RNA sequence: CGGGCCCCGAACGGCGGCCCGACAAUAAAAACAAAUGGAGUAAGAAUGAUCAGAA
């Protein structure tokens, strides 16, 4: 077996209001990466969000508030280590990668974008220095699996009434190009479409009733993972939890062991 | 005689340098453009001069009408 | 082979094929050849002999 | 040479209800109305041309005795 | 050439060894060989399939045979 | 071709090759022979395999 | 090979050793560099010898600027 | 024999073809279809017994505005069905489009704006050009064999107009056009009865307002017979009478082989 | 009779508004309505062709239209 | 019923106007009508069929009547 | 009896107008809002005023779950 | 009628989901929520009511 | 009514596989459970309620007399 | 030992001569965390003025 765990929190604290520890302390999985910590490490220190049999990970932001992302593993990683040289990057830490033996995982967390012009700008920043830096990670022997919210749709079938956010902020269109070129040209897959090339799933719709109510979700987070992997997808799944998280869990198998 | 119809239009793309992008057999969409091509093999110029071979290649969207 | 699909290039039936990957690929025979077949559907969207799976015509010939 | 024409022109003057499961695994069905060194023609409501290097197995659904 | 795969299918067929022919896209296919030919290997299930080369991966007999 | 000097070199040293398929799925044993059409590994139950369907043939040991 | 433009790019990649970056159709890559090839199969040389087919080799990328 | 002629004549304004006769030379004329381009007047003029040919069904639709448009046609025997407009506001809201059907042929009348007064008569140019385009290549595939006969305001090739290095610039040979002709020609497989017949350069249909240049013959070559290829081999012959100008257009006349019938 | 669909009819009649039927099969009819009775309708054209209610899919008015 | 469907067919019969019937299945029917009823109508033509007016989509005449 | 089911439905429909996606038997996808309808006639309003009979619709999708 | 109201009743007391095929041979499979004489909603994405007349075939999930 | 109801008692009580064809032309398989005034409910491994509305023509496979 | 090179038979085989198997040398890469699941997954063109298809 080989589980992985996206839950995009959105501040670790409401999680634990919500009832997220006990739900992933019940889910037996082999990594966590929730993101969006929105809490020092110092915080998250605290051993109510360590869960049993799981290390604790976690690299915050220079202001809590702006994000901070954690990392749960059940087995000791060879090697943590946090931020990529950008200054979108490292100032925020918005990115935290653990080795484990032929694979390494990452926990990637996307600026939403959606706030204001600048926060559209930030994201195209780190779209393009992330790209670049993967540029510089294709040669790579490590694979790896950069679990995180993207904040952007591939494809219609990713969302609904796309008619009506082509122009809204998560599906325009380079940042829908920049992921085709990330995923197509560099030979990168995705677990959940290779597994199962179906519709209507998503991950974050608004905390809106109305929009729970007519599904207005739109898919943010991704399985990124290099094509060694890829062969070794078993299935993917995006549970409809009942408003524990804005970015739904997205738990996904593969058939790939792990190893210290 | 085995590329009558390939030949001619694989040149037209060539000389033409249409972004083409090439969907293999695995699914992996390849945009790029058509730097050379032979029998088997056709030369995608990108960030990375790249050789994808024919017997792979599912098929090719040519961005604008040839 | 060549019979079949001459026929169903000439008389301009609705073909849709489905490739060795399970695409559902949908347009019109625009011209064949051993080891290629141009599909006319908005852009020249060839398709290699190889990969073809099964060709659906909208009604018999 | 010795085997697939015997049998497919067998299957054919039979008309037996052959079914057919391509390389990825999908399952077709209907009657061989001509063979072919290349490909084959398979007619199920829609006569569709399913192509000899696309066919993982030809499942007939009745017993067949070669000559 | 194609000299070594008729004896090892030929012996195959004459004891009449259970093999499983594991395709390409991962599915068994436990039987007997009923006969073999270019393009074509004849399987001894209860409907007798006939399979295609190009789709087969390996054959693999429950019993090590000897050659 | 260099293929039949690889094998035939496997096969007279014996090295125990992992052997990957085009599915993917990775085989184990040595070469007891082989042909331009077949390998007839030498595993525990010497699993036949055509030669239209490999990927990599690697040795375990340089 | 009538044209035969897979000749000269394996002949320059092999010559100059550069490390390239075969990729399959199955999705695993495979790094090294091309020791020497023929119809059918290319010798990539990383610690040990890798037989890998021609008709299972994806795309071809190599991690170096070749001119030609 | 069977033969029949169509005519087509882009008067640009009912009233003056009317002033000059033009009338007596159609009624004298003998021929199958009358497609009178441009009629800038109500449909109710076209219904007067003046315009209307004795003998001949009728039928005319113009636009918002009588004097900025419309086509009319003139049908010697009554056809199976008439349609107008094309979905596009371009062309529906203009009367640009009007259709006769008849068997297999249904003459169609076709007006492309010139895009020579301004730029948003350019760019109405290029919008009807996409949208046609796009409909004809969604079109291409249909059993029934059209005949766009219509005057397209675009010179195809060189040999329909001389001094082609001043008219680079001018409307007729602007490049976007000339491409998109040449596409809904070649790559659609669509053929000219005009340009099949006969390779003969110096005729030509349109002319400036100068008299200096029609003493000279610097015309231009505005109308094509925009016919499916299922037509293009019954083609026999066309003339091109260089009668005095009745408009900015000149007669195109065409014969065939096929003999229509209701 | 009817609450809406005779009035419609009626007031189609009235401005004798350029109508376009569409067939259940895809085809599209031309022409104004000359008249109308329970399953019959008359369209004026350049032939009075009858078209029948029952085969009628879709009457769009070229002009927006109030009852 | 039939205010309008009747006059128009005893006309078109009176007068053996040849009218040209289209069926919903998209085949060319040809003949005049020699008789009628509330459902099925004689035709005209060699073979004189009775077609069936829940198949019948339009008819339309070689010359208009009153 | 006979609309005790379909009537309050579309009443509802109608009310709260929510955007519809009508397809008609033809398989044709027509879009619109319901603005009026009796027993044999619907009268759906758009850019183009449309009267779509009942007797060729196959289904109204509606863009959200009336309740 | 005597036949469709009783086991079109228990095709939904027993949550089946149906499958019913258009005349032009499309295919959707819903739970049905209401039946009429002339309309029957199936449960899909969103209330998708369909009318009988235009029902072809109803193929039962079991 | 005098030549449906023998025949499609008949046909029940024999159990003739019948092969019912759909206005589209699909050639549908199974055995007939119990018909009805307007509708038939034939069985081919499970229930499955066919319409009369959409039947175009029953072909018994096996010739029966009427009563 | 086995790869690259030229040499020779009749697109197709192969044999001798050899060289190397550690690049007579990248004006420089903001950085290589370290080199068999398996008896088989295919929901709806906003509408050809009108499609008969054979030993």
């Amino acid at each position: 077996a080989m589980r992985i765990i996206s839950v995009n929190v959105n501040g670790i604290q409401a999680a634990a209001e919500r009832g997220l520890l006990s739900w992933l302390q019940a889910q037996n999985a082999d990594v966590i990466c929730l993101q969006d910590t929105r809490a020092s490490a110092f915080d998250l220190d605290d051993p109510s969000f360590q869960l049993d049999g799981y290390f604790l990970y976690a690299c915050d932001a220079e202001l809590p508030e702006q994000g901070g992302v954690a990392l749960y593993s059940r087995l000791q990683p060879k090697a943590v280590i946090s931020g990529l040289g950008f200054e979108t990057a490292d100032r925020y830490g918005r990115y935290l990668q653990a080795d484990f033996d032929k694979v390494s995982i990452a926990t990637l967390l996307l600026p939403s974008g959606q706030s204001g012009d600048e926060s559209l700008n930030q994201k195209f920043k780190f779209m393009d220095d992330f790209t670049h830096y993967l540029s510089k990670q294709r040669r790579k022997r490590r694979e790896y699996i950069y679990c995180g919210s993207l904040y952007v749709a591939h494809q219609k079938m990713d969302v609904k009434n796309w008619r009506e956010c082509q122009q809204m902020p998560g599906f325009l269109a380079p940042e829908r190009a920049w992921l085709d070129e990330v995923f197509g040209n560099l030979g990168y897959a995705d677990a959940l479409r290779e597994v199962s090339r179906e519709g209507d799933q998503f991950s974050w719709w608004p905390d809106s009733e109305q929009a729970e109510m007519l599904n207005l979700g739109w898919r943010f987070d991704y399985q990124v993972l290099t094509p060694g992997l890829r062969r070794f997808v078993r299935n993917a799944k995006l549970p409809r939890q009942p408003r524990f998280s804005q970015h739904a869990p997205l738990i996904v198998d593969y058939d790939w062991q792990l190893s210290i | 005689k085995g590329h009558s119809l390939q030949d001619p239009y694989l040149n037209t793309l060539r000389k033409e340098r249409v972004p083409v992008s090439i969907y293999l057999v695995n699914g992996i969409k390849l945009q790029g453009q058509i730097e050379s091509f032979d029998q088997f093999v056709i030369l995608l110029k990108n960030t990375v001069s790249q050789m994808v071979y024919k017997h792979a290649i599912s098929t090719v969207v040519p961005s604008r009408p040839v």
